[PDB]
RNA sequence: GACUCUGGCAUGCUAUUCUUAGAGGGACAAGUGGCGUUCAG
């Protein structure tokens, strides 16, 4: 049984809002977990990326917990890159992927020539940066695959680009800030303005604004 | 059986320490009144807070189980004449400058003060 | 001969002088200091307590904050007042005393308001400080009733309606000289000297303007015509943003913004008294500094400290390797 | 964005800043959508329509939301001259 | 104001913007505010302007006004000149007062009895209350600050030009804010002067408490 | 089952006393007499 806390939580909970793009067209924040389970499902697989067991210093001792780096995915649609801490590892994968739920994000799909059929590239060439560590991803012809490191190859297999040239640079042999910044890369390439994004944009009601008087009962 | 809830325990408790004054004995009135007073979800919960204070008030009237009736009264103090409403007020040459400059030059209750 | 705090404060033992004596409870059991609560059981009793009346704490109140005083005064303050007020007139005549009193008259010098005159051992070009003299300087010192009051407000608001009030002197007192602190934005006097910020436009902005108010209840304050007082030199500098928590300390731009609390510690704050009797008993001849606590750590330092480094414009040069807190 | 049969081949059209012309993120959270009332031109009373402007986060970081919005309610009527 | 005739600054708003002495700023200057400044006198204050002051009032009575829900609009004040004028505020509109302490994590941290999501914040001191703007800047809340010459515009939308260190300008200012929104809604009317006198929502300040209880 | 939701009766509002389905009411130990630490029950 889910009992939402937040207005964006009621409002997922009825059939008010129907689609996560709508939340996305406002930057609301999407502080529960249930909002991702509601609206993806089972279409969201999980990988998780890396288990490294860490020794946590306390005057007591030095005493073992494990850090889960999770990358969770809907394809041809959505990414989320998860890092939890904890002591039991069961408890530090779903601590991960329920971070990673937290952190979904949409990503842009291009075409590398001519526009037939669905999208499948990266639609202009990013660059995402985390601590020295740089990602590059370059649009490819059709059916090329993911020309990667394994780390971005998951990543970019999760968000549903089917094809991308990748560069990196820096030390890539740490994996949390190669993926934060192959993260990163992935949210630029939406938040990358192109001359297909240059009419007015007229402004849809929020949904705060929109359903004030149901919520005005909650 | 049937025991009361701690919810309705403690917003009963608040309702009492809060407004006793329009509080009475009858049952519709306190019912009333307790929707007029708070923010209130639901019908059932409203009326057992009703039916509790209903009876915690025929308890506490035979014997014991006033401060914030005197800071709302100060609180809502009015005076009989405005403190904005003064006969001369001082005002800067720079002051009345941009009030002339602002259109306002024609006021009677403006007295310039010159920097001795 | 209505007696106010501070004559108890000073221990103005006048109960010989006059008769008349009448006291508030809230102007005598407030009080702090130990030595006063001492004395009080010893001191003979022949004073007596009495209430004020509304109407005539209604009318003292009327005519002070005609004479623009109304925010220095306190409740307490005007029962003192109204007590005087109800005693003279229910024995004298109330034909003596005279509401809606007079204008000011202003008369300018070049003197700065920073001149250390009227100070007792400070002499210009003989004023000396002699034991048979600190008995004697207490204040400005020149018939059954009076005052003991020691505050300006006070001399100020019962010598313009008129009573002649006195002091530890058994004398009446004729002239009235102090400072007070006037807004230059908003030109509002406050007689209390110790406050920074205006109480009706709240900037950082009261000056020194000295007042002398004579016997008959005439009032002339004096400016100071000199461009260094009102000088715009120190006052505009970039400011940082405001930090939060436990250990921020802002740069005081209001009167009542809520400062984080750092107190310092009991041994920190300890000054070394060199005349007690058991003093020569210590293995130091000093209180020891405290290093040990957290307050040390954090440099809390006491509001007193660091006086004259505010006084500087931010805008200038420091030396090159000290930083100021 | 459109491809060449016709079809809008994409999730959602980010709102753009209403000052500097830049794509609203997906988290940027710092972002604003805000309504400003109109009134009768008679009675000065709502009317019931309002105009909406978009800030993104950064110009809310740089203190120039302020001035941002200020000049667009110059420029929609909203705000009078001088 | 859209030049409207009705909307204009009359003689009494003038003679309580000059009885408050809202025209008198603090001494120090923000760079962003130097547009809301009419000229910098001899002795150091900053003027305020005051045709800015209203219309930078006017619109955010109409910012105010286009929030639905009343409830949506969130009001707080942590030092003391405001807060009297905050409650009365929510007596003028239904607006949620928070006076005294705002505890961190009241726009952000999910899991508390404190917590609430607004849409319109409205603070009295940009400087004091700095929590709430950052809050806001985490939850997409628009900003109305009663700002001063020496305030920083970090994170807010309508920047009102006023002072706000004194108790009777903060007062006067919340009560034309209240009353500016309750006429832009219909309400009251604008034609009648509203019968709610601002000298209720300056601060109390105990002793004169005393001394007012004292006169009785 | 001291957990969550919820029914009986509406000649009331909504496209509406006989069929509908949204909302708003109505029930809360509320009142009475006994047993009761005179309070929990
Ligand atoms: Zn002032």
């Amino acid at each position: 049984e889910w009992m939402p806390v937040t207005k964006l939580g009621r409002l997922v909970k009825d059939m008010k809002i129907k689609s996560l793009e709508e939340i996305y067209l406002f930057s609301l924040p999407i502080k529960e977990s249930e909002i991702i389970d509601f609206f993806l499902g089972a279409s969201l697989k999980d990988e998780v990326l890396k288990i490294m067991p860490v020794q946590k210093q306390t005057r007591a001792g030095q005493r073992t917990r494990f850090k889960a780096f999770v990358a969770i995915g809907d394809y041809n649609g959505h990414v989320g890159l998860g890092v939890k801490c904890s002591k039991e590892v069961a408890t530090a994968i779903r601590g991960a992927i329920i971070l990673a739920k937290l952190s979904i994000v949409p990503v842009r799909r291009g075409y590398w020539g001519n526009k037939i059929g669905k999208p499948h590239t990266v639609p202009c060439k990013v660059t995402g940066r985390c601590g020295s560590v740089l990602v590059r991803l370059i649009p490819a012809p059709r059916g090329t695959g993911i020309v990667s490191a394994p780390v971005p190859k998951k990543l970019l297999m999760m968000a549903g680009i089917d094809d991308c040239y990748t560069s990196a640079r820096g030390c890539t042999a740490t994996l949390g800030n190669f993926a934060k910044a192959t993260f990163d890369a992935i949210s630029k390439t939406y938040s990358y303005l192109t001359p297909d994004l240059w009419k007015e944009t007229v402004f849809t009601k929020s949904p705060y604004q929109e359903f004030t008087d149901h919520l005005v009962k909650t | 059986g049937r025991v009361r809830t701690k919810t309705v325990k403690k917003a009963a408790r608040v309702i009492i320490e809060k407004y006793y004054t329009r509080l009475g004995n009858d049952f519709h009135t306190n019912k009333r009144v307790c929707e007029e007073i708070a923010i209130i979800p639901s019908k059932k919960l409203r009326n057992k807070i009703a039916g509790y204070v209903t009876h915690l008030m025929k308890r506490i009237q035979r014997g014991p189980v006033l401060q914030e009736e005197e800071r709302e009264r100060r609180d809502n103090y009015v005076p009989e004449v405005s403190a904005l409403d003064q006969e001369i007020i001082e005002v800067d040459p720079d002051t009345k400058e941009m009030l002339k400059l602002l259109d306002f030059g024609s006021l009677s209750n403006l007295q310039v003060t010159q920097p001795t | 001969v209505v007696a106010d705090a501070g004559a108890f404060l000073r221990h103005a033992a006048l109960q010989d002088i006059g008769k008349n004596i009448y006291t508030i409870r809230e102007v005598v059991t407030e009080i702090r200091d130990k030595a006063t609560r001492r004395r009080l059981a010893v001191l003979p009793y022949e004073l007596r307590f009495k209430e004020p009346l509304p109407e005539y704490v209604r009318l003292v109140t009327e005519f002070s904050k005609k004479t623009g005083d109304y925010p220095s005064l306190s409740a307490t303050d005007i029962q003192v007042l109204a007590l005087t007020y109800q005693l003279e007139a229910e024995f004298v005549g109330v034909s003596h005393l005279k509401q809606e009193p007079q204008k000011v008259k202003v008369s300018s010098s070049i003197q700065h308001p920073e001149t250390p005159l009227h100070i007792s051992g400070f002499h210009l070009p003989g004023g000396w400080i002699t034991p048979s003299n600190i008995k004697q300087i207490q204040q400005e010192l020149e018939v059954r009733v009076g005052c003991l009051t020691t505050d300006f407000a006070m001399q100020n608001v019962l010598l313009q309606m008129g009573l002649h009030v006195l002091a530890v002197n058994g004398m009446l007192i004729r002239e009235a000289r102090s400072y007070i602190l006037r807004c230059h934005g908003c030109f509002k006097t406050t007689s209390d000297m110790s406050r920074v910020f205006c109480s009706h436009c709240g900037n950082k902005t009261l000056k020194k303007v000295s007042v002398t108010v004579s016997d008959d209840g005439t009032l002339h304050m004096h400016f100071s015509r000199n461009p260094k007082v009102l000088n715009p030199r120190g006052l505009r500098y970039s400011l940082p943003t405001p930090k939060g928590g436990k250990y921020a300390i802002n740069p005081h731009l209001t009167e009542d913004q809520r400062f984080p609390q750092l107190r310092l510690s009991q041994k920190a704050r300890q000054k070394t008294n060199v005349f007690a009797p058991d003093y020569i008993a210590g293995v130091s001849p000093f209180v020891e500094n405290d290093i040990s606590s957290r307050s040390a750590t954090l440099q809390v330092r006491d509001s007193t400290l660091g006086a004259g480094r505010r006084r500087l414009n931010p805008n200038a040069s420091r030396k090159k390797f000290v930083k100021k807190r | 964005m459109q491809n060449d049969a016709g079809e809008f081949v994409d999730l959602y059209v980010p709102r753009k800043c209403s000052a500097s012309n830049r794509i609203i993120g997906a988290k940027d959270h710092a972002s604003i959508q805000m309504n400003v009332a109109e009134v009768d031109k008679v009675t000065g009373r709502f009317n019931g329509q309002f105009k909406t402007y978009a800030i993104c986060g950064a110009i809310r970081r740089m203190g120039e939301s302020d001035d941002s919005i200020l000049r667009l309610a110059k420029a929609d009527g909203i705000v009078s001259k001088n | 104001s859209g030049a409207l005739d009705v909307l204009q600054m009359k003689e009494e708003d003038v003679l309580k913007f000059l009885a408050a002495g809202t025209h008198l700023g603090g001494t120090n200057l923000d760079f962003q505010m130097e547009q809301y400044i009419y000229k910098r006198k001899s002795d150091g204050i900053y003027i305020i302007n005051l045709k800015r002051t209203w219309e930078k009032l006017l619109l955010a009575a109409r910012a105010i006004v286009a929030i639905e829900n009343p409830a949506d609009v969130s009001v707080i004040s942590s030092r003391n000149t405001g807060q009297r004028a905050v409650l009365k505020f929510a007596a003028a509109t239904g607006a949620t007062p928070i006076a005294g302490r705002f505890t961190p994590g009241t726009f952000t941290n999910q899991i508390q009895a404190a917590f609430r999501e607004p849409r319109l914040l409205v603070v009295t001191d940009p400087r004091a209350d700095h929590q709430p703007l950052t809050e806001a800047s985490y939850v997409n809340l628009p900003t109305i600050a009663l700002c001063n010459t020496d305030s920083p515009l970090r994170y807010v939308d309508i920047a009102i030009p006023c002072n706000n260190k004194g108790a009777h300008s903060v007062g006067l200012m919340w009560w034309m804010l209240a009353r500016e929104v309750l006429r832009m809604r219909g309400t009251i009317s604008r034609e009648h002067p509203w019968e709610v006198m601002p000298d209720l929502y300056f601060y109390r300040d105990p002793e004169e408490i005393e001394k007012e209880e004292q006169a009785a």
